[PDB]
């Protein structure tokens, strides 16, 4: 129990607000079946209240203590002392919400019946219930089963009510006394719950309600059950939709490209090669693009995602050092990756060269015997070649890519826009081109 | 005397019409099917019928003295309304509605366009958008049930009160004779059948059995509007949530599969995480955009003329440049310990420090120099200079946030633009050369 | 004769052949599973038959004797045009096809290429293309109903009619052996199966549990995609007025976040209310760039003409409307105040705007749909500016142009330049 | 030391080889431990198929012990390294679980957990066939015949379990001969089955409270399992368009733009005309578009082999280079004009250049149509007005009217793109200089 509690690097405070979660959700589920049930009788009091007494500890030490004891933000800065977070939680709407929630009610129970519609004032924590699915819904790893299962919770939970409701409409009307009310002769919460999944599903086949109340009652209970079930079963299909969206998204894209090469006219090693290619970045890639995602973020976090990892895989070598470090960082942020498929020239000699290439994640070759098929050197990860872009134009050698490469580009405008800002690196890498003719 | 269609007169004889053509139709539909109603509560649907009609003809009145648009300016010249009210079909629908069983009344029930128009202009008007989306749904549904409602028990009438099995029972007995018990039961007729539930005595005669497949097909095409509807009214009240956990879920994983280093996904998460919880996800010139020029600059200059007030160019009068630097201010939000500009390379804007705290740092260790709060503006060394003291076109120091910091942004050609025809170029000219002096 | 597909002669012979085509799969399941139309009025079935057969094999000589588009033109050639005919499946179902007798009959089926293109053609061709998707898969789903309905009284008649309670009762009585009580009773039957509805009776044997198990999970699948297309449809009806709402939601979304004055929320509500009931809520710019350029510089010219034949002094503008962009003021705002720097030219379409000099006061003229703003902008002791205070008086449209637009489009026209340059100098000559 | 690749044909025919015993066991193992009469009156049947497929997934072990996987790019070919990639892996230790007196398959549930086998497989298919909404469809179809099945075996287990005509819920007395048969026994267990997981209930209402507690947990299981499939059947048949939905609403737009702003009646049904033919020739689907996402080479490739009728036979491709022609082509877009307008005036700026390809359109006059030539495939035009001619007698003008005779589908290139083209590659952009001035010289 400290002062600060951080409220997102704290296990202790998620595992708390699952404490309070669940004296919470005590409270949201058997506050209705206490009420309308005979399951408080004069036995199980004592058992009862030492419930509702140990969630009402949990609700007080909650509210006194760890309200006023995690850390927040205001006025651009991180909050650590003790008094203002207390005068800002006290001049929040949560304390006023919560206040309005704890009313001890004790003082009637000791004088009006043991009622838990006393005790149903204490259902007001909303706002603690949905801070604690926000937070392990974005603390989770694979948050697509907590929703599926939070809207389980939602359509279990709304059938209980209706079930709490049913045998109060029984109850009201005496049991047993027509045919369309609950009639008692076994497990009075199990053959409720039977007419509230029956009701609220929208099946039918129960008994046929007799009079005004039972067909009113019957008749908002569909109509409501239609609402609900349609609600809650299209927030079902969303979320799972939600999860589903990268395969959707990527089967759409190839979905795309396969009935256009099919819709022309591409013979089937043109075919399987756009498909294996397709197969490739989806088993290395889990996205179609990079850029696409990427591009949404902000210069400094870009360039810090980046920087981690293609500048540690440029940082592996050390062929463009004694070079500007910010030279490497514009020309880290000015990259992008691009694949190539086994077998395939990326460049060929005679062709113009335009572009700049660093190997991550690939097995490149060149060709350059008696007719370029001997290999004379296969570059691994963490090499370069290039450099007919610096030459201030044809090309040496045949470079092959062995395997599934990978390879970032790096054009030859870009690359001479960068040189002609720093000449230092410039002439260590004109140097470089003379040692390297 | 002209009323304008965008005012709230206007508006408030729209809530004060859309109340009879309502009542009409939903207690029009039961009155002339039930005949308890009519039979018993003649004086009541007397008074609210004298006030219906006086309500049309106050209505007629109010589309004879509506106003409507020529060029950018309303007609005040009556005789061209009337004549343009007279020429439109809506008059002819208006007088169709009120020539003289309440078969009069059902020639009455023709005004349905202004309900319709209601709903439109409170959809435009509301704060509430999505509760109005779905009071207008629920409203539909439940006016399609009482209409097949009231049609179910005229079946029942033309046929025969409990003969048959389909039809509603005998309403000698004491039991199935009230009308409370008749509309009830007629209105759980109608629930069942049209959203395809079905637990109702099925039909006997061919009649019945014909009526029954034409209304459970216009029940199952009601239940298909419903799903799409409100299941589109759900998933456009969390719309923002939606696409905000997605973008949270497609940046976790793609970092998770990359492999890249946790402080940095929890720096990046809890980055997201404080522009959802200062709600600030969508961003400004991509709604603003579907906003004009004018109102843009009307909707923008308030907010960032008073934060820029307080910053250091407001010792002369010209905002000029004031307003043309808040018609192109890029905000933007930085992390703690981020770093904005670092020492001694490249620069393509300038920065607002607008509710952020900020701090110029040395290189390898943080030792905070001067901490630059709220009211000063940095980045100006990153333009066009002298020599002075210093080198070229570089940045000068380190400066990096101590919290969460808000930024504005002026890149360096729309200060270029921003950047003509005053002194302040020389006056940012002169403090920044006293700045590279010291 | 030879005729092209996008004529209205061949969409009026869809039409006329989504008639029979229509009729035979309706109809002809009708007969073939009842077995009593046919032995109470066989004649109409004869004469509404040879009708048909007719309509058939007047399609086969159209599809026969229509053209295509190859290279460009229609093709006349009449025996390329039978080789190409023959060499295609369309034909081949037709001589599948055109091989009383409900075999055969059920054989003239074959024909449903004729009731898509009439689909297709209609969809394109009518300005109500909601009313015909809602028409459609309304016959749809009567036709699934009909043919499950003469499929469940098939079954009853291979079964034998009340031999239990699952298939129709015995038809010696006179109640249960009306055709009206046979097609309404079947098609009840086939709604309450298919619907996923229930109160049916309960089937008791075999091959009727094997039916109302396949035509359940038939009636799940085709609920859901039939009775979900129409959902979609009519969600998808009112669209662009769902982006619209859109786009004003999220706008009070910003604005209630960023707690701005109420008379700016009323005038950016109004504002909306404007674009709203003035009709003009579509964006040309966004909706309007996956048109290809030639096409939408030729509606440009058209409805920019028949809007601006009010032209000042220089006739034919075919090359200096490509790139007019309106924007909409408000009433009370200004345009330019007074001292500003110019970039942009504007002209008036559909606009009353006005001259001011100290914002609101010193009305010099009202302006009418003829003349520039920022022809004074584009030596005189001046240049590069607008010295005029415009405040706009009502709800008006103005296009704005660029300067080097008109520049690179005024190189074609010299007199318009000199007419420009010397109109401008003239208006600093009457106003310096 | 035979590799198998996991790319190769015979990897997807050992997919559909150890895809069937996956789905047999699936399948009829439940069925075989619920219907005991199954068991008892079929034995052989069920010790052939079940040596079967037990000698299949002894087999899929030996298989994916010697499978590859893709390490640095290259192939894995050490069937060492195989072993100890697939030994430290969770497939292996639930295949070791799934292969641990004969009239008890009770013992044999642990052979359903080849579920991944499965899933590669239909996968595969869904990657390696031709129609995958089709294959989509019927892999949701096969998912809810799986559910209902075994939830029909379920419910005749609970009812075996507590005992038959016992009460009105269960499946009655078998002693009977009309409920006695097997056949009847599946069919009315799916019959029910179908009728509580499509949630419809024809059924008798249940007496016990087990019962009412499994017909709670039946139509829950129902409501959620259904609703995932009856949403993702819906969005297939609704994503089985794809084309048609936009297309539609893209000329919705366009005749609520029509409508609205009064265009007139002939240039409505030109443009009508404009949609009808770009659907009904197919062009529909734009190519730098769809084909966003390839790299270079692939969009070089594909250009070439849908664009060698434009390739073999335009005088640009008659003597120039293979990188310059698939620059070329990578930077070309294709677009196509409605016969009877101008692409491009006498008197005007020089954009774009234009090739002819399938297409027939002539050089006209100044006015009227008086053909001078017709240019067919192969031909192009815009060379002379893109391309700075020094003996020129003006600049940056095009020198004749050309209007299109018929559909003709060309080819805008910029001058960016063409002088971005032309960078290091000088003969034939020389050669076409030349051409473009004798032309000139020709037309003055
Ligand atoms: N020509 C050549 N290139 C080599 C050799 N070893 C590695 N390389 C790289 O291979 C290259 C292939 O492409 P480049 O012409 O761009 O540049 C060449 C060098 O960077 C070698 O022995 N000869
Ligand atoms: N180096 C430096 N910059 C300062 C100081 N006070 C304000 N600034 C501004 O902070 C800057 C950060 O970016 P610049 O290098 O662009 O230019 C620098 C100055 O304009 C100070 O004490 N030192
Ligand atoms: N200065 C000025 N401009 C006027 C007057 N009447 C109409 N205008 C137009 O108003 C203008 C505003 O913009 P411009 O400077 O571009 O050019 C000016 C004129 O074209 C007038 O009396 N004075
Ligand atoms: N002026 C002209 N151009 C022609 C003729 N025949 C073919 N062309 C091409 O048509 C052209 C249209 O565009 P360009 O001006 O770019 O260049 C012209 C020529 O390349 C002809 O008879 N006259
Ligand atoms: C219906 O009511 C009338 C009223 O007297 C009665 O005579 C008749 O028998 C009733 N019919 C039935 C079927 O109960
Ligand atoms: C129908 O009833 C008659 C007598 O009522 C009987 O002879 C006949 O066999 C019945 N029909 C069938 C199909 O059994
Ligand atoms: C089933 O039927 C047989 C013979 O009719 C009888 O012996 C047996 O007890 C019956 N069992 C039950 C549970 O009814």
């Amino acid at each position: 129990l400290p002062n600060s509690i951080d409220s997102y690097t704290d296990r202790l405070y998620l595992l708390w607000l699952l404490l309070v979660t669940l004296a919470y959700n005590w409270n949201c589920c058997f506050i209705p079946l206490r009420l309308v049930f005979p399951y408080q009788t004069a036995d199980n009091i004592h058992y009862w209240l030492i419930a509702d007494i140990i969630c009402d500890i949990i609700y007080l030490y909650d509210m006194l203590f760890i309200q006023p004891r995690l850390q927040f933000v205001r006025g651009g800065d991180i909050i650590v002392d003790s008094n203002e977070l207390r005068k800002h939680y006290r001049t929040s709407t949560k304390f006023q919400l919560d206040v309005a929630s704890i009313i001890p009610f004790d003082i009637c129970y000791l004088f009006f019946g043991f009622n838990p519609m006393f005790r149903a004032n204490r259902m007001l924590k909303y706002t603690s219930f949905f801070e604690f699915n926000h937070h392990l819904e974005s603390i989770m790893d694979k948050a697509y089963i907590y929703r599926v299962i939070r809207t389980t919770g939602y359509l279990l939970f709304i059938l209980h009510i209706n079930a709490c409701v049913y045998y109060w409409a029984s109850n009201y009307e005496g049991i047993g006394t027509t045919r369309w009310v609950y009639d008692g002769e076994g497990n009075e919460y199990l053959r409720c719950y039977y007419w509230a999944v029956r009701t609220l599903i929208t099946i039918g086949g129960l008994p046929e309600p007799q009079t005004l109340f039972e067909i009113v009652f019957q008749l908002l209970n569909f109509f409501s059950g239609v609402f609900v079930f349609s609600s809650l079963i299209g927030q079902m299909r969303d979320v799972i939709g939600a999860a589903t969206a990268n395969q959707n998204y990527f089967r759409a894209c190839m979905d795309d490209t396969i009935a256009y090469m099919n819709n022309y006219s591409i013979p089937k090693l043109v075919q399987k090669r756009v498909r294996t290619w397709y197969e490739y970045t989806w088993d290395s890639q889990r996205m179609l693009d990079e850029s696409d995602l990427l591009k949404t973020l902000p210069t400094t976090v870009q360039l810090a995602l980046a920087i981690d990892v293609n500048f540690s895989i440029i940082s592996k070598v050390d062929l463009f050092k004694g070079c500007d470090t910010q030279m490497i960082y514009d020309m880290l942020l000015r990259l992008k990756s691009v694949l190539y498929l086994p077998g395939d020239f990326v460049c060929k000699k005679g062709e113009i060269g335009k572009e700049m290439y660093i190997i991550k994640h690939g097995e490149v070759q060149v060709l350059g015997g008696p007719d370029g098929t001997k290999v004379l050197v296969t570059l691994k990860a963490g090499s370069v070649f290039g450099e007919i872009s610096l030459l201030a134009n044809r090309r040496t050698a045949n470079v092959v890519a062995h395997g599934f490469a990978n390879l970032l580009t790096l054009d030859k405008k870009t690359l001479q826009e960068i040189l002609v800002h720093y000449p230092d690196s410039e002439r260590i890498l004109m140097k470089k081109a003379r040692v390297l003719l | 005397i002209v009323v304008d269609p965008s005012s709230n007169l206007y508006y408030r004889w729209l809530t004060a019409i859309a109340l009879p053509v309502f009542y009409n139709w939903y207690l029009l539909i039961c009155r002339a099917c039930f005949d308890e109603l009519q039979s018993e509560y003649l004086m009541l649907w007397l008074v609210l019928d004298y006030s219906a009609d006086v309500l049309y003809v106050l209505d007629v009145l109010v589309r004879a003295r509506t106003g409507f648009l020529e060029q950018g300016l309303m007609v005040s010249d009556t005789n061209r309304l009337w004549q343009h009210y007279k020429t439109t079909t809506q008059f002819k629908l208006d007088v169709l509605s009120l020539v003289p069983y309440p078969e009069v009344r059902f020639n009455r029930l023709l005004k349905f366009s202004r309900l319709f128009e209601f709903f439109d202009r409170t959809e435009t008007r509301t704060n509430y958008p999505n509760m109005f989306r779905i009071g207008n749904l629920v409203l539909y549904i439940l006016i399609i049930i009482h209409w097949n409602a009231c049609i179910y028990f005229a079946i029942s009438k033309f046929i025969g009160f409990g003969t048959d099995s389909w039809v509603y029972p005998n309403i000698s007995i004491p039991e199935h004779g009230r009308l409370s018990r008749k509309y009830i039961y007629s209105l759980y007729w109608s629930t069942l059948t049209l959203t395809t539930i079905g637990e109702t005595p099925p039909p006997v005669k061919d009649e019945e059995y014909l009526f029954v497949v034409v209304d459970f097909l216009v029940g199952v095409l009601i239940f298909a509007t419903i799903v799409g509807n409100v299941g589109s009214m759900i998933s456009n009240m969390n719309a923002s949530r939606a696409e905000f956990q997605a973008k949270i879920d497609s940046i976790k994983q793609y970092m998770q599969f990359r492999k890249v280093t946790k402080d940095l996904e929890t720096r990046v998460i809890r980055w997201f995480d404080y522009l959802w919880a200062n709600k600030k996800t969508v961003d400004e010139k991509e709604v603003l955009k579907s906003l004009p020029d004018k109102l843009k600059a009307e909707i923008a200059i308030n907010v960032h003329l008073d934060t820029l007030k307080k910053v250091r160019i407001f010792q002369d009068c010209e905002a000029g440049l004031l307003v043309e630097l808040v018609l192109k201010l890029r905000p933007t939000v930085f992390s703690p310990g981020d770093y904005i500009c670092k020492k001694g390379d490249i620069g393509k804007e300038m920065y607002i420090i607008n509710e952020g705290k900020l701090a110029v740092v040395a290189d390898d260790g943080v030792t905070q120099f001067v901490v630059l709060s709220d009211g000063s503006y940095f980045g100006e060394i990153s333009i066009l200079n002298i020599k002075g003291s210093k080198s070229g076109n570089r940045r000068t120091a380190n400066i990096r946030s101590i919290g969460y910091s808000d930024l504005f942004c002026l890149s360096k050609d729309d200060l270029m633009e921003a950047l003509t025809e005053y002194p302040e170029a020389k006056k940012a000219l002169e403090e920044k050369g006293r700045q590279i002096l010291m």
